[PDB]
């Protein structure tokens, strides 16, 4: 199902694009896996812990 | 962890990768080589190495 | 009041003086390192990734 | 919102009690960021009162954690409501869903 | 040197007590105010202690006449 | 020598946003390196104008609602950092917003200014549910590059500002993402020079060719320091 | 506009090739900017001269081997593409080379004229293993700009040349090593600001300083397009 819903969004079934790195601007050797992931803000500050 | 994953990726060997066989006078113009995108990093060249 | 003075003394004050590094719970001698210390803009202790 | 979720935030969120759940069912009459009003329909009118209800929000407020609470609106003017339906996103909600 | 302390033990014979013999310098060189045999190079005190006795001028045999003969000088002026 | 020199020959405008713009001839490898180095320029060091401090009346702080008013503060200042605004003449601008009335509120509302542009009237800014009820608001708008947070403006200036001061975070760069791509260039004597297509996409407020123009003035100015500097 | 220009702090030379420059400060994020431009200008785009083809008497490809050499003709390959040679008044240099007896030859020993400077005559060629044999060959010195090895140039030379041309990678850039690294400026009020220091290696002909230079130079007069 995830792969035919790539499929349906015009997106490379195998997940991973290639990227180009943004100091020197070249492509990376190998195809890197980037999608989008649903990241948390803990409770542990650094400012309550400094 | 990264710095042998790297290491590792960096030395090693393909068997048609790109510029194989291709003698070099130094690790340098190897380096330079590279950068320029002339050679694949895993290539099974003859280096003079002092 | 933080004057640029005080960090225009900070930056050779802490030069050469080495500072020490614990992690709960030290089990070994290993556990207790000198640094020589850098001053960073932020909030965190920057570790050098070898140790 | 998760892009990718399980299907029961929809459930969480209105059992957390965060959310300003419509008890009856209405057509929304005026909000504010503080105040929703409905004017509920002729078949949940009790003919001895006026059948109007009031939903005041709560507006940024000290946690136990020291975190903040509000909610804000996520309904317009003259639009259709049911029962048992949301109306205002908690502190970490987004129409209904919770979003952490 | 600055970073590392190698050469200084064979100059020393111990690790124990190249401390002791850079803390006993750096005492009368920072509060003595003594001009160091080393030069200075925008180092601190307690480190131009440690690079002299990497150059060896110093040494706890030597470390005790030059401290009694500027005394004895002192009770001979004052007799 | 043998060298041949870029030159700015197409200047294609997808919209009002979205631009494609060429270069050509470029030599073997100077694609990427022009490329790279334009979009490292221009990602980070276009000037611009953002909104910078807002005045409310009848608002103390943003942790506050005003009645009739559909939304938060909050929400108020976040729609107001999303405003493209263009100056011509001069670098601090202060905008004026009065609406009263039951309705969306956009940036066509705000009383326009001979030397003001707005890029997007449709953008809304404001849900306005009383009739009675009217917003007035005073908009402050300079100019400058890069990010600033809220933290050094308030840090770099020492006199003291009334309270009502709302002071928002100002991102100056009017670029949002460009992107390029290196294709070969049509010599007929010279089948191996290559032409450079730079994808640009921001709000208004900029031209694209202008863009690459004061990229190039600040490229040139950096490498000054190198041409005769040792 | 109010961008902050750098003040060039000095210049370390290790040798008359080895040096190292040191830029400081430096506006945030310009420092790998820079720094790869002037990588890829040095390393795809500095003019130079390099041998590019030897003939060789007495030998037919590269696995053949010359009798009375100590080593192989691929080493004999490689001494000659390390090699710095500065051609001034024309552009096509063909030198000759003949030499015997017993010791190891250098490129003192090639016939010289005015026109053409070898920075090191003592570099060495190869090893002679006897007085009897005697080695001579003729090579080719072109004026070119960037790198171009021997896989690239048997396709682009179509003609058949005749059999015992040896073909030698072309290093016409000056520079046999080019780093950059960045770190964090210091600026008491600007602690966000870094700045660059450039590693370079060179061979003989050229000041490394002067590499930089050059490339500034050449990239200047391309942007120059832009600047009004």
């Amino acid at each position: 199902e995830i792969k035919e819903l790539l499929k349906l969004g015009d997106l490379p079934t195998s997940g991973q694009i290639r990227l180009y790195d943004g100091r020197t601007g070249e492509q990376f050797e190998r195809p890197v896996t980037v999608g989008y992931m649903y990241m948390l803000k803990l409770n542990h500050l650094v400012d309550d812990k400094m | 962890q990264d710095v042998v994953l790297g290491l590792y990726y960096m030395t090693r060997d393909c068997v048609n990768a790109k510029g194989e066989g291709m003698v070099l006078t130094g690790p340098k113009e190897a380096e330079r080589l590279y950068r320029s995108g002339l050679a694949s990093l895993h290539a099974r060249v003859k280096v003079r190495i002092t | 009041r933080e004057e640029a003075v005080v960090w225009d003394i900070l930056d050779e004050v802490i030069r050469e003086h080495p500072v020490l590094l614990n992690r709960a719970p030290t089990l070994h001698r290993l556990g207790i390192q000198a640094f020589e210390p850098v001053l960073i803009e932020g909030k965190a202790i920057q570790l050098h990734p070898l140790v | 919102k998760p892009l990718v979720g399980t299907g029961m935030e929809r459930a969480v969120a209105v059992d957390s009690g965060v959310t300003a759940v419509a008890k009856r069912g209405g057509v929304v009459q005026y909000v504010d960021a503080s105040r929703i009003v409905i004017k509920v329909n002729e078949d949940e009118m009790y003919p001895g009162e006026a059948g109007i209800d009031i939903y005041n929000l709560t507006k940024y407020t000290r946690s136990n954690q020291n975190t903040c609470i509000n909610q804000m609106p996520c309904v317009s003017l003259g639009e259709p409501v049911e029962r048992g339906d949301v109306l205002a996103d908690g502190p970490s909600t987004d129409l209904g869903e919770l979003a952490l | 040197a600055r970073v590392t302390v190698q050469d200084a033990v064979e100059k020393i014979g111990n690790r124990f007590d190249l401390v002791l013999v850079a803390a006993r310098r750096a005492r009368q060189m920072q509060v003595g105010g003594k001009d160091p045999l080393v030069p200075e190079e925008n180092d601190k005190t307690t480190v131009i202690a440690l690079r002299e006795i990497e150059e060896g001028l110093i040494n706890n045999q030597i470390l005790d006449v030059r401290e009694r003969q500027e005394q004895q000088e002192q009770e001979a002026a004052e007799l | 020598t043998e060298f041949l020199k870029p030159r700015l020959v197409d200047i294609e405008q997808v919209s009002s946003t979205h631009a494609k713009v060429t270069l050509e001839p470029l030599e073997r490898g100077f694609g990427h390196t022009l490329g790279n180095a334009l979009r490292r320029i221009l990602l980070s060091s276009m000037p611009g104008c953002a909104v910078t401090e807002v005045e409310i009346d009848g608002v103390l702080h943003e942790y506050s609602t005003k009645e009739g008013v559909q939304e938060d503060i909050l929400e108020i200042l976040l729609n107001l950092k999303g405003l493209a605004v263009r100056v011509q003449g001069k670098d601090e601008v202060i905008l004026t917003l009065n609406k009263s009335g039951i309705g969306p509120v956009t940036a066509a509302d705000i009383t326009h200014d001979g030397d003001v542009e707005i890029v997007k009237p449709q953008h809304v800014i404001c849900h306005l549910t009383d009739e009675n009820a009217s917003i007035s608001m005073r908009i402050k708008v300079q100019r400058g590059r890069g990010y600033v947070p809220a933290s050094t403006r308030i840090h770099s200036e020492e006199d003291e500002r009334p309270i009502g001061r709302l002071l928002v975070d100002a991102c100056y760069s009017p670029v949002e993402r460009i992107a390029y791509n290196v294709e070969a260039a049509r010599v007929e004597q010279r089948t191996d020079l290559d032409k450079l297509v730079i994808e640009m996409e921001t709000n208004g407020t900029i031209d694209p060719e202008e863009a690459i123009r004061r990229a190039a003035t600040i490229l040139a100015e950096q490498l000054e320091a190198f041409v005769d500097l040792r």
